[PDB]
Formats: C-alpha cells, structure tokens, sequence
C-alpha cells in the first residue's frame, strides 16, 4: 500500500488527471529534425524516425479501412493490437519484445534512443560541444619561455585570428575591402605575418 | 647463409640451429589452397597419410548436396568445382580498379525419380576473388588481408566452482556447438543433477533419461555407484517415458498442445539430427577425445549421439565423487578433470579459408531455400538446373565478406614488417568472437600454453590489449585449427634430430626441456638435472632421462617483429611491446641504410614480406635500367622483372623499387635482385645509424624531448616521400550532366595558368593549398538574384552563368607536385558507376625533411617528438671534431629498464670503428667462446647478436677495450664507453665523459604535418547546429564535461557561457560575433542554444508538456 | 568529404514590417463546430471548403 | 509561459500531455505515409515532408511558386495553403496523427 | 493481387508508383537471366536491347531503383560515431557572406547616394532596391512626372556614370 500510495497520492495531489497514460493522438516531430538528405551523387540518406511514424500511419488508415469494411472481430483485434506494437516502437524500441530492425538486422533508433546514454542529447550535445575559435597540434619543450608564455606555430594563429586580422588589414589599407582582406588571407601574403 | 647472395653478417650466436624458420606466410597461403583444393594441397595432405582429404568448396557442396522438395520425387545435388585463369593480373586489376578474381564453375544434377532422368549441366558460380603470390586479396583495386580468428571450439566442457554459503564444489557441463541448441548438467547445493536443456528453468536428469527411453532399472543399473544420481532419481516424482517427454515438452515450447508424435520427436529433431545442431568435424573430434568414445575410426556423423548424452552425465557424477579415470563401454579410459577455456588446446583458429568457407556456406544455403521454393512452382519435366539455381546470394555473400567485415581489412602498407606482421594476427574479436567491452580480463592474459604458439610480448597499447596478437616463428596450424610448435625428441637423454610438431595437450603430456641445455657434441646432456616445463606451467629440474622433449631454439617464443630487438632481455616486457609496435610505424626514407647492430631476422622478414623482387630462377643479368631488368636464364630463354617505381602505399609513402645487379652478373634462384622499400641490399632496414650522446643539455631535451643536428636536415638522412591522391567524378544530374572544363565561371586568368586544355593540372606543377586541381561545372538551373547583385552586374555588364563553378582543389596545409594523372571516361567503356561519365585520379608527391614535432624512437621502446634541430657548429664535439648527431636524455632510460639500448649503443660504437681482440698470449679469457673471426672487424662491420643467444657483458667490456684508432692513433672511447667532448657555444670542455656511441633510431609516421588543425568558422551539423569534427573537416574541437567541470572550479561563467553559445549553437549570435569582431565593436549578448530548442521538441514528441514560464 | 543538401533554398532580405500587401480574414467551421481563421490575400478568390 | 525563448526563464516544467494538449501544438494533420516525389523531389501533399503542415521549405515563397517576396509575408496561399514566411519554421512546426 | 499492390505501395521510404515498380522488377528479372546465361554482367546496351527500351531509360529506371541509407548508422568501427555527424549542412549562413553582403549594400548605397537625388532615385526605383520590387520605366516616369523614353535616356545617362572608374572601383572587389 506504501508503494501503491506513491504514484496514487501522484495523481491526486497535482492537477494531473490519469487519462492522459492513454493515446488519442500520437505527435510528429518536425521534418528538418529528421531530415532527408540528398548527398553527393544522388543518394538519399534519411533518419530512422519516419520509417516508425510510416508504420504507424500504415497501421492505422488499414485499421480504418477494417473498420469501416465492417470486417470480423479476428482480423479488427490483430491489426489494433499491430498499432499498438507499432505506436510502442517509435517510441521505445525493444522494450517490450523484439527490436524492429532495419537493413542488415540493425535495430531502429527510437525517440527514447535520441536522449538516454553516453551518445544521447544531455550528455553528447548538451553538457558538451564543439567549438569554433579552436585548434589543436602536438606539443614540444620551451625551455627558453616564462611561466605567463606559450608558443603558438604561426599557421595555427593565423587561422584562429583570422577576423582580427582581416579587420586590421582593411584598417591599415593593405586592402581595400573585406573580400580582399579575406583573400589575402588565404594566399598568405607577406603583410599578413606583419598584421598577426 | 642459405640465401644466396646475402650479405656476411657475423653474429655472436653460439649454439647450432636445427631448424629453419619456416615460410612467414604459410598462414595465409596454405588455408586458402586447402578452400580451392590445390594439387599443391592435395600432395602436402598425402604426405600426411592417405585420409582421402576434400577441399573446402568439396566439403561445403558435399554437405549441401542433395537438396530434396517434401515429396522426395526430385533432387538437385552439386559436384566438381573447377576455376577458370584469373580475368586479369594483379597489376592490372590495382590499376584499373578491378577485382583479382577468378571464374567458378560447378556441376549440377537434377534427378526425377517417378521417371527416372538425369538431367546435368555446368552451372557457373560466380567470380570468386583469388589470393595472391603474397597472401592478400585486391578488393575493387586495394589490397586488403583478412585475418584469422581465435575462437572457443565446440565441446564439453566441465567445470567447477565454490560455493560460499554452504562451501560446496558445485560441477557443471556445458556441451556446445557451432550451430545447434546448448544442453548443460548442473549439480547444485543440494543433491540434485539438473539440466538447462536449450536455456529453459531446470530439470532432473532422470526426466531426460526417461524422455530418451530409459527404464529406473537401467539409471540404476549404469549410475549405481552415485548416491546423488539414486536421490535424484527418487525425487523426481514422474514415472514413464511419456509422462517425462510430456514434462519436457510443457516447457521447450510453451503454448503449443502436446501432441504424441510431435512430443516423440521434439528431443530429436531438436539435437540427434543434421539439419539444426551440427557440432563440426573438430567438435566431434574434441567430444571423442575428452570422453574416449571412438579411438580410431574417421570423424564422420557430427550429430550429437545418445551414448554421448550419457558418457557426459556419467563424467560429470565420476567428476563431483572424485575419481581421476573412467571408461565408458566401448571405448578407452580418459583422466577426469575439469577444462580451462583460454587454454590453446581449447582455443582454436578459424582461418582465411575457413572464414570464406563460411561465407559461402551462408550464401549457399539461401540459395538452396530459392531451389526448393522455385521447385515446387515450376512443372516437373520441364526445369533444369539453370532454371532451379540462382546464384545472386552467393555472389552477394561473398561480396558483402570482402567489403564491409571486420575481419577483412586494409592491408597495413607503411613499411614490409607492417605489411608481414598484418598477416600472421591472431585477433580475438570479430563477428563470432568477444567483443572488447565485454570481454573479461582472464582472456587478455599470457597462459603458460602461449609458449611458441603466441606472442607475449607483441600486443597493441590501446584498448585492444590482449585482444590481438601474433603469431611465434615456428608455429604451424593443425588441419582442425590448433596451433602446433616444433620440438626436438630426445630418448634416453640423447638429443635426435627427429622434429615432432606437438599442440599444447600433448606438450601437457609430456615434458619439454630448454634450448639452451648444454649438449655432449651427440645429444647427450652434460648436466645431470635439465630444467624442463611441466604439465601446468610448472617449471621444475628433473633427472635427465626424465625428459623427452627440447626447443628447437631460443627465441621460439618469440614473433617477427619482436625477435628484431638486439638485447631484448635486458629490456623489460612494457618497453618491448612498445618498441615491437613502433617497429611496424617507421615511414620508407629515400636512401635507406642497414643498421650495424642487428639480429639475424631482418634479411628472412625481408625476403617473406615480399616488396624484394626475387630471381625465381638462375641465370645472366641482361640488361639493367631503372625500370625493369631482363636475366637470361640458362637454357635460352629470359625474364624481365618491371620495377614500381613511386608508387602510392595504402597509407600515403612511397613504395620505389631499385635494382641491385650489375649488368654482367650471374645471378641465383632465390637471390634478391632488387631492393624495396625499406630493405638495404635485402635486408630490412628501417631507420638510420646516428651517433648519440647520453647526457642532457639545456633542457631542450627535457622529458623525452629530443636534440637532433642540422647535419640530417642538409644531407638528407631523414627525409621521406609522401603522396597523396585526390579524385573528383563528373556524373549526371537532374537538370543535366557535370563537365570537365578550363571555361570556370568568375575567376581570373591568373588561377588558370597551370591548366592543360581540358581542365587537369599539368604533370610537374607546383601545387599550394587551394590550387585549381581539376576544373568542374555543374548546371544550376534558375534562381532569383538579389537586387544589389543585378546592379552590380548592370554595372559590369557580365552575365548570369547558369552553371556553378565546384572544382576539385587542393585542401588546406597540402602542396607538393603533381606527378601523375589517371583519367577514365564513359565513352572509352570503362566500367564507372552508374551515373558517372568521367573519373579523374590526380597525385600529388612532396618530399618531407625532418623538422621539429617529429616523432622518431629506436628499437628498445625509446621515442620522443623533436624539440630542437641545432646547428652544426653548437653540437658537443668529440676530440676529433666531429658533432654528434642526436642527444638523448639520462633521467629517462633506468626508471624504465631498457637498457638494452645502451648496451645496443656500446655494440655500435664498436662496429664502427672496428676492433682487434690481441691474440698473441693465447686468446684472452673473456674471449674464450667468442667464435672465431669475431676475434677482429673491420671498420663500419654489420654484426648481429640474436635474441635470446648473443653477446655478453664480458664481451661487450673486451671488445670496448680492444678497438681501433680513428685516422691518428686517436682512441676517442674510453673502456668505459665514454668519450670527452667540447661545448659547441662555450667552447669549454664538459667536465665528465659522456657515453657516446652509434643508436639506430628510425622516424615514426606520426608528423607535425598530419596533425595540426585550426578553424575559426567552418562547417555546421545539420539537426544540431555544432560545428563538425575532425582535420579531414574544418573541424571544431570538443570541450566536454570534465573541461566544463574545470571552467566551474574556476568561477569563470563568462568564459563558459560564451564557449557554450556562440561558439557552437547560437545560430544568430554566431554571425553577430563575426560581424562584431571585423566591425571592431563589442561582442554580443548571447541566446538560447538551439539543441536545448532540438531537446524540447523530443521532449514534447514524447507526449509530454514541457513549458518554459515568466515568473 | 560528405556534403548533403535538404533541398531548399535560404534567401538574402532584410525581414521588414511595414511595407506589406494587404490581407483579409475568412473564417471557417469543421462538423464537430470548430472555427479557423485563414489569412487570405486581399486581391484573391476566397475558396468554400478549407482543410483546417 | 514563453514559447519564443527569449532569456527571461523562470521555471521549466513538465507534465503529462493529454489528447487536446496535443492537438492544439499540431499544426494540421498528417494522414499519409509519404515523404517525397520521386521524380521530382519535392514533398507530397499531407505526407510527412508537407509544406502545408509544417512550413515552406524555401525563404518566403509558397509551393506553387504564386506568392514569392516579403511583400506577402504572413498570407496562406489559397491554391496550396502554404504559408509564406521563413523556412526555418520546418524546425518549430509540430503535427499529429489521429 | 493484394499482397503485390500493397508491397509496391509500401515497401521503400520514397514511394515510386505501381507500374514503375513492375519494370524494375521487369528489368531485375532480366538482368539476373543475363547474368546466368552470359557470365558476365551484361551491358546497359544488351539490357536495353533485351528489354526494348532505350539505353537511357535503363539508367533512368536503374537510379529510381535506389533505396536511402540511414543517418543513424554507425560509420566507424570503434569511435561510435554515426553516419549525420560527418555531412556537412550546405544551407547555413556562411557568416561572412552574410557580412560581405552588408558592407556592399552600405557601399552601393554610398556610390548612389553620391550621384543626384533623381539620378540616384531613378536607379532603385529601377532595380528595387528599397522594397525588392523592381517597378518598370512607366511607372517611375509617372512617379517624376516623365515620359518613358525620357526615363530610359536618363537611366543610360546614369549608366554610363556610374561605369566609371572612380565609381567602380570600389565595387570591383564584390564580384
Ligand atoms: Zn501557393
């Protein structure tokens, strides 16, 4: 009765109502955060969600067309039972029997799959990111340095300072413009080591 | 010796060789001609007995054949494979990227029995790839070497554990297959004998015997010695076969009623036949030999057998009483104990041909499904065998092995002993294997039955410790996949010459001697105890007549790459591993010198790699140029040999091929004719001798940090080629095709100059970073400009330019020259994908100095990136005047315990200069077992001492104080090893000697020029907006949890936050940042980051309401 | 290096607020008595039915 | 409370959506398991790619191409219904099936 | 009947109607008894001929017959990184484009703003440059109170000033 009065003293103190644990209608997720990509040479590439919500959405217009063909109660319960595993696969794959797998017996990615794990959102796009303004190369001794000093190769400053440099060569007129400051930049004139 | 024009390398060995290194890619060669079935492979197997031995391909459409419909009236059954010559040679099919390959045809039969008609044909099968001379595949132009894999072989296998609540031994059985149902006998806390039949809850073993058709007369009668089979047996309350086949059928299949047939059958259609449980040829043979079922008779009818069921129970309750023998009847006694399962004995090797064998063995058997299918559709009298068979699953099984498996790899092309050492690995992983996190820490162990079949030493660093080894020197592989080594067989304490070849259970059997034993001059020991190695590891001193095996050599414990470390034993076990797994990094230099100090392995590792070009038959040189050389054979008829010269590895280096003979010279079969490479004369050689000090000096070589001179940057001494190759493919579009053209749009004349009048640079240009490579246009279509840029083409008065300008250039940080170009076109019916009308290949070469930020190491474990390259003139000197060429740091060689590379630099030292040991008084006494003829050495002498057998302390300490004088009687090194040398910039002397002398360092592919990256602005993900990642990219860099967790330690929240949003996700503040730096304003306030927007949006299609609220 | 296109296009304007055509509202009711309101273009043919 | 986002946050809660919360984020239906044409490319009409649904996949112009400047910016086409306004909404634009 | 329709309308992601699927199931049939029977991988030629089609719409029919990979593969061997993490979107704000086109409409509006008021009204009435509505030569004309022809003279007049130099000279750099 402890165990039970948690999630029933749940509902009941909130404003919550129980009815919302069963589905009426199922959302879909915007299109460009399960995009199809067409890549270099044609191919498509796409993104494992709208092959659950095509299921779904097979499942249910056949269920309708049942329903409305007035067919026996076998075949009714087997294709709303069917909707049911199908609406349970997007949304959390392989929890309740086998995985749904694509080519090559590879399992689907679900929409609970986009946030748990080490590979999920919170811990892989959330709580860490990549960065511009940003380089990296192999260390070596500098023995010669102080202790508020560090060596950076000039090819590696070049490019993280870019925009400072760009800016400070158009102010200087070696260039006339930003399209040409740019320029310069990448073809590594010699007033680009005298700027940086 | 024995190859025949090798160079004299004098070695300081001291005990004879009876055996000879075998073929180091016999591995590879033998297993796939065993799968063709080679009239080479088939008399290798006569000399072995007389077995009638099949192939691979025999043996998988023997166990396919026939294949019969439900009714039993038709069959279609296979015969014969036969192959056709290969399509094309090897060079051809790497340079017009094809596939080596050879055509398969099989024969087949169709048999109608109401009528009676045999109906037979010749099928072809598909084009199957072929092998090469070296043992690798060309898969779609690239080499690839599939690698063998060490597997649990199929068996019983009991075992025992402690329990520790009641401190019982509980036995248990595991009986396993390849392909079946498993089947185990537990004996718990309590009295009981379980099984787990095929994973299901528990049950008493009398429930089996009774579900087999055994009466409680007969348990009783075989198992009435055990007082747990009797209780067992009256505790099981249910009497009758069928009441216990109903017990059993209850459970295997849950919901399905029990019918009396089907529950009759249930127990052997599930294990007693051949369609879904076949324990393989070595499985049946492993099940025979532990419970000693049949001793002699050929392993046929690999299906589990009843007397097999109850030989196992019968064990495993002799097991649990404590005996130590049994015998079934019928058969012979067995010792009782229990198994390890990483023993080499159990652990077998599924091999190149097996691996393949068991790729067509999955694609045969869907087409098989597909003959049966279009068997029952089609009229009878009217098929055929081409109208049942369709070969497309075949062709794609063996397709889809060859590219994309785990077990299918790049061949490794830096250096021959990469390329020799990626054959001969024994990987533990892969699709039949472990996995790496799921794998325990008892299989990535040395076992004391590794010894001679296994490395200890060679392993990977990374996460892959233990997972992947090498193969030793001497290992063979058993036709069942066990590792075997060679031993001596020594009776009556006199050491023969006989060579038994023994898989780890009878070298537990028996007990093996040392190498290195002392031997009275005809095999007879001269000490009265030997010390041998036991049955479990044990390492004892028995009487000499105990003992009935030997070594063939020291060093057979040993691999290739490892047995190429001069002084191993004095350097401990992590730095060889670290110097075995450098030694296949080093990058091919343009002149390639052998090393002074070597060990004997670096001419036989460089004649079996095979980038030395081989006389394979004696005769006259001809003619000689850089290209090819023509020998004249002795009977008429001659041979050239085409060189490859500059030619791309897999890994970017050069692979140059030099002639070595004259033009009048006679050559030998079997002598190296030219080099390769990284080989000098033959021999392997893969670094360069630099003459090192072993002091340290002004902190520039500071934690492994190293000083090298300018000496090797002006004359060339670790300088490497590099090429690279760049494509680009013109195909077709939706609104028309790609061309390949000088007419770009807007760009000036000025970046069109190196041009040649189709578009393609020309050879010998020059090339920077962002150089027009292969000039491209694609149709655009129609677009809407905007109204600044129609002014300013009013303005300017130029046009629209309906296709868009997308060249092929050259990427950031990469110049050199443009040496070769490969151009295939549509028109001249090349085979090009589907869609592409041209292809082009460019290749850009550039020659590398060596430059700070370089990594180089030596043999020992011992590597460091560059820190300084000084010059000339501020170098210590020796009294001579001459610099030394690298400076290597004291504090980092004795807390690491490779010494060996100061004992390899005092050997060297004395190689140079030569030595003179004064016989005159009779040989001195440190010199006693020194062979003769290393009694005296000529100036830069090529010595070698091997392994575990070279040269001592004592030796190394006389002939330091023997050695000769430079150009003066000018000793310049003590007898300590160490020399007196001046300051470069004071010009004082330094005040103690310093130890000088010659190390062979070698440069390691891990430059600077790989590894820098920068990006301000780049490329962007497409769902989240974070910048992408990696060199091969822009590419950003992470700054992950544990950088967020130091930022926070630190207080700084603005430095955090703007990390976190415009310099990832913040897609209108990333622009605002830009256009506020180049506008010299202050930096903007920042905004939500867009994956926590991508992060609600999930939430939200979960079905669940999240809100953002005001206050 | 891989480089994929959702196909569309991102144009180059300055997002204004005064200058704007003219619109009129219409108002529709689905069967189960729900109202829609649809902003049409002032100078365009109102359509009977809408999908709402 | 805010649905734009602009950094103002005081809370962030969470429940449990029931039928109308869904149907009330959806901007239309989707009943068809389509994504794109395969000749031509471009999304299908009440599929899972459509622009009546959830926004026009080019920078203020509708599907049939009548309507194509920030001059019409905020106007339902009244041959295809697309709305014309920022493509940049096919990430903000939620549908349901019923 | 049902089972085929339905498997035609339902099997692939991008849906490709009834009777295009039957010729690629037409032409996969064929191709694979050429294959049998020829030992070798017969031409788009042969096909075409064998088929009585042109040697185009095999190519046609053969890159319709072509299924989309999957974003959420993994595309390495030990790092875990799936296959979406490596396209690079070739629709974001370049970022200095995105300024470049800022500082050439602040120049283009200098260099007009230093011409005449009508000279320079004329130009972006003509080309749109305050609303993006390019109006034509009538209507500017009745907006100043001109002819057509007159529009037209004085809009080559403004032409031929602005292809100066010392005005395109500093906008030579934005193309
Ligand atoms: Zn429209």
């Amino acid at each position: 009765a402890l165990k039970r009065l948690k999630v029933v003293a749940a509902f009941q103190q909130s404003g919550n109502s129980p009815m919302g644990m069963v589905l009426d209608a199922v959302p879909v997720i915007p299109p460009e955060l399960r995009p199809m990509v067409q890549l270099d040479g044609g191919r498509f590439a796409t993104s494992d969600l709208n092959d659950l919500y095509r299921r779904v959405i097979n499942r249910n217009n056949r269920l309708k067309r049942l329903i409305d063909l007035g067919a026996p109660e076998i075949i009714v319960n087997n294709e709303k039972r069917m909707l049911q595993e199908s609406v349970d696969a997007l949304f959390d794959n392989g929890r309740r029997g086998r995985p749904v797998t694509g080519p090559g017996n590879r399992p689907l990615k679900s929409l609970s799959d986009l946030l748990k794990g080490k590979q999920g959102r919170f811990r892989q796009n959330l709580l860490g990111k990549r960065v511009d303004y940003s380089g990296r190369s192999v260390i070596v001794v500098g023995p010669q340095l102080k202790l508020h000093q560090c060596g950076l190769p000039k090819l590696m400053a070049l490019e993280l300072f870019k925009p400072f440099v760009m800016k400070r060569l158009v102010d200087l007129n070696h260039a006339q413009n930003i399209k040409s400051a740019k320029r310069m930049v990448e073809r590594q004139r010699p007033q680009v080591w005298d700027v940086l | 010796n024995s190859v025949p024009g090798a160079p004299n390398r004098v070695s300081f060995a001291k005990l004879r060789e009876p055996l000879e290194v075998p073929g180091l890619l016999d591995v590879q060669t033998d297993s796939f001609e065993w799968l063709i079935g080679s009239p080479r492979w088939r008399e290798s197997a006569a000399e072995r007995g007389d077995v009638n031995p099949v192939g691979g391909l025999e043996e998988v459409l023997y166990e396919l054949s026939p294949i019969e419909d439900f009714s039993g009236s038709m069959s279609l059954s296979f015969s014969d494979p036969r192959f056709d010559d290969v399509k094309a040679p090897v060079d051809e099919c790497k340079d017009k990227d094809m596939t080596y390959a050879a055509p398969l045809f099989v024969t087949a039969e169709f048999i109608n029995n109401n009528t009676g008609e045999i109906k037979s044909q010749t099928v072809f099968m598909g084009d199957f790839p072929m092998m090469t001379e070296k043992g690798t595949f060309i898969i779609n132009g690239t080499e690839r070497v599939v690698v063998s894999q060490l597997v649990r072989s199929p068996g019983v296998y009991f075992d025992e554990t402690i329990d520790k609540s009641t401190d019982k031994t509980l036995h248990s059985v595991k009986v396993i297959p390849s392909r079946g149902a498993w089947l185990e006998f537990d004996v718990d806390k309590r009295d009981t004998v379980g099984v787990r039949i095929d994973r299901k809850r528990r049950q008493p073993v009398t429930v089996l015997l009774k579900a087999l058709g055994w009466t409680s007369e007969q348990i009783v009668e075989r198992f009435g010695f055990s007082e747990i089979m009797r209780s067992t047996l009256e505790k099981d309350n249910t009497v009758g076969t069928d009441e216990a086949l109903l017990d059993i059928y209850r459970k295997l299949r849950p919901g399905e009623p029990p019918t009396k047939e089907s529950a009759q059958t249930l127990l052997e259609n599930l294990f007693f036949k051949e369609k879904r449980y076949d324990l393989a040829r070595v499985g049946r043979y492993k099940v025979n030999k532990k419970l000693g079922l049949h001793v002699g008779e050929p392993i046929t009818s690999s299906t589990l057998t009843e007397e097999d069921v109850v030989a196992t129970i019968e064990y495993l309750v002799r097991l649990h009483e404590g005996q130590t023998t049994m015998t079934v009847p019928g058969g012979v006694e067995v010792p009782v104990e229990t198994d390890d399962i990483d023993h080499f004995g159990n652990r077998r090797l599924r091999t190149v041909g097996e691996l393949i064998q068991n790729q067509i063995r999955v694609g045969m058997s869907r087409m098989e499904r597909v003959v049966r299918e279009r068997m029952t559709t089609q009229d009878v009298e009217a098929i055929t065998p081409q109208t049942l068979i369709n070969i497309r699953p075949v062709v794609a099984a063996i397709k889809e092995f060859f590219g994309t498996s785990q077990l299918s790899q790049f061949m490794d092309q830096n250096n021959p002993l990469s390329g020799l050492t990626h054959k001969r690995r024994l990987s533990a992983l892969g699709p039949g294997g472990l996995s790496r996190e799921r794998a325990g820490l008892e299989v990535r162990d040395v076992h004391p039955s590794h010894y001679g079949r296994m490395c200890p030493i060679e392993t990977p660093e990374g996460p892959n410790i233990g997972l992947i080894g090498s193969l030793s020197v001497y290992a063979r592989v058993n036709p069942f996949g066990f590792i075997e080594t060679p031993y001596r067989k020594v009776v009556d304490g006199v050491v023969s010459d006989e060579i038994v070849y023994l898989t780890a259970d009878e070298e537990d059997r028996h007990v093996v001697a040392q190498a290195n034993s002392p031997i009275d001059a005809d095999g007879r020991f001269v000490e009265p105890r030997v010390l041998v190695r036991r049955k479990a590891g044990e390492v004892e001193y028995v009487p000499s007549s105990e003992v009935d095996y030997m070594d063939v050599s020291p060093r057979q414990m040993v691999s290739v790459a490892t047995a190429m470390i001069p002084f191993l034993e004095h350097d401990d076990a992590n730095r060889a591993l670290m110097g075995a797994n450098m030694q296949r990094q080093a990058v091919p230099l343009v002149r390639s010198e052998a090393p002074l100090v070597g060990t004997g392995m670096e001419l036989r590792a460089a004649i079996d790699a095979g980038d030395v070009v081989v006389a394979e038959e004696s005769g006259v040189i001809e003619e000689v140029s850089a290209d090819y050389i023509t020998v004249m054979h002795d009977n008429g008829t001659r041979r050239t040999y085409r060189m490859r010269k500059f030619a791309r590895s897999n890994h970017g280096t050069c692979a140059n091929q030099c002639p070595i003979v004259d033009a009048g010279d006679r050559v030998e079969a079997g002598q190296v004719i030219a080099d390769g490479p990284c080989t000098d004369d033959g021999e392997m050689a893969l670094g360069k001798n630099l003459l090192v000090a072993i002091m340290p000096w002004e902190g520039h070589n500071y934690e492994d940090a190293i000083i090298l001179s300018n000496r090797l940057v002006e004359e060339d001494v670790l300088t490497s080629i590099h090429i690279e190759e760049h494509e680009i493919d013109a195909r077709d579009t939706k609104l028309g095709a790609e061309e390949i053209t000088r007419d770009i749009p807007n760009i000036s004349d000025e970046v069109l100059a190196d041009l040649d009048e189709r578009g393609i640079v020309r050879i010998g240009a020059e090339v920077r970073d962002g150089d027009i490579l292969v000039g491209k246009v694609t149709p655009k279509g129609e677009t809407e400009l905007t109204p600044e840029e129609r002014l300013l083409r009013a303005i300017f008065g130029e046009k629209a330019r309906e296709v868009r300008d997308t060249s092929l250039k050259v990427p950031h940080g990469e110049s050199g020259k443009v040496i070769g170009i490969r151009v295939f076109s549509r028109e001249d019916e090349d085979e090009l994908p589907a869609g592409v009308n041209e292809l082009v290949r460019v290749y850009v070469a550039q020659k590398r100095k060596i430059s700070d930020g370089d990594k180089l190491a030596g043999r020992h474990g011992n590597k460091g990136v560059i820190g300084k390259i000084l010059p000339v003139e501020d170098m210590p000197f020796l009294a001579d005047g001459t610099p030394v060429d690298i400076i290597l740091n004291t504090h980092g060689v004795p807390r690491r315990m490779n010494i060996g590379q100061i004992l390899e630099t005092h050997l060297g030292w004395c190689a140079h200069s030569g030595w003179k040991v004064d016989a005159a008084k009779g040989v001195p006494d440190w010199a006693a077992r020194l062979p003769d003829e290393l009694l005296e050495a000529q100036p830069n002498a090529i010595v070698s001492t091997p392994v575990f057998d070279g040269a001592q302390e004592a030796e190394l300490q006389g002939l330091l104080s023997c050695t000769l004088p430079n150009r003066d009687g000018d000793v310049l090194v003590d007898a300590d090893g160490k020399a007196m040398l001046f300051d470069g910039r004071s010009g004082e002397p330094f005040p103690y000697p310093v130890t000088v002398g010659y190390m062979y360092i070698m440069k390691l592919h891990h430059l600077v020029d790989d590894k820098i990256h920068a990006r301000s602005t780049g490329p962007y993900s497409m769902i989240t907006q974070q910048p992408l990642g990696g060199k091969a990219q822009f590419g950003g860099q992470r700054f992950g949890e544990m950088e967020c967790w130091a930022m926070q330690a630190y207080g700084a929240a603005y430095t955090l936050q703007e990390l976190l949003t415009i310099k990832s996700d913040d897609t209108v503040g990333r622009v605002k940042v830009y256009e506020a730096i180049v506008k010299g304003e202050n930096i903007p306030e920042p905004g939500i980051p867009e994956s926590f927007k991508v992060l609600l949006k999930e939430l939200q299609s979960l079905c669940l309401n999240v809100e953002v609220l005001s206050s | 290096v891989l480089r994929g296109s959702r196909l569309g296009a991102v144009s180059y304007e300055t997002d204004r607020n005064h200058d704007l055509a003219p619109r009129q509202i219409a108002r529709y009711r689905t069967d189960n008595g729900e109202e829609f309101e649809v902003p049409f273009a002032d100078d365009a043919e109102i359509p009977g039915t809408w999908l709402c | 409370g805010a649905m734009l986002d602009v950094n103002f946050f005081d809370e962030l809660r969470i429940g449990l959506a029931t039928a109308e919360d869904i149907r009330q984020w959806s901007y239309g239906e989707v009943k068809k398991p389509e994504t794109i044409n395969y000749r031509t490319l471009k999304p299908e009409k009440d599929g899972l790619f459509c622009e009546k649904i959830f926004g026009p996949t080019r920078d203020w112009e509708c599907y049939c191409g009548k309507y194509k400047r920030v001059r019409f910016k905020g106007i339902i086409c009244e041959r295809c219904g697309v709305e014309v306004t920022r493509a940049k909404v096919r990430r903000e634009r939620m549908g349901h099936i019923e | 009947q049902a089972i085929t329709r339905a498997m035609a309308d339902q099997a692939r992601t991008i849906r490709i109607p009834v009777h295009m699927v039957e010729v690629i199931n037409k032409l996969g049939r064929i191709q694979r008894e050429l294959l049998q029977d020829l030992g070798r991988e017969p031409t788009p030629e042969e096909l075409a001929k064998e088929m009585d089609i042109t040697p185009e719409k095999v190519l046609e029919i053969q890159q319709y017959a072509r299924e989309p990979i999957s974003l959420d593969q993994t595309i390495g061997d030990e790092g875990d990184s799936q296959l979406g993490d490596f396209i690079e979107d070739s629709e974001a704000v370049v970022a200095v484009d995105a300024v470049s086109f800022t500082l050439l409409q602040d120049q283009l509006q200098s260099v007009l703003d230093t011409l005449s008021e009508r000279e320079a009204g004329v130009v972006r009435l003509r080309f749109g440059l305050t609303d993006g509505q390019p109006r034509t030569l009538d209507e500017i004309g009745q907006v100043y109170g001109v002819t057509r022809e007159r529009i037209r003279q004085i809009e080559s007049k403004t032409m031929s000033k602005l292809r100066h130099p010392s005005r395109s000279q500093v906008l030579r750099d934005y193309l």
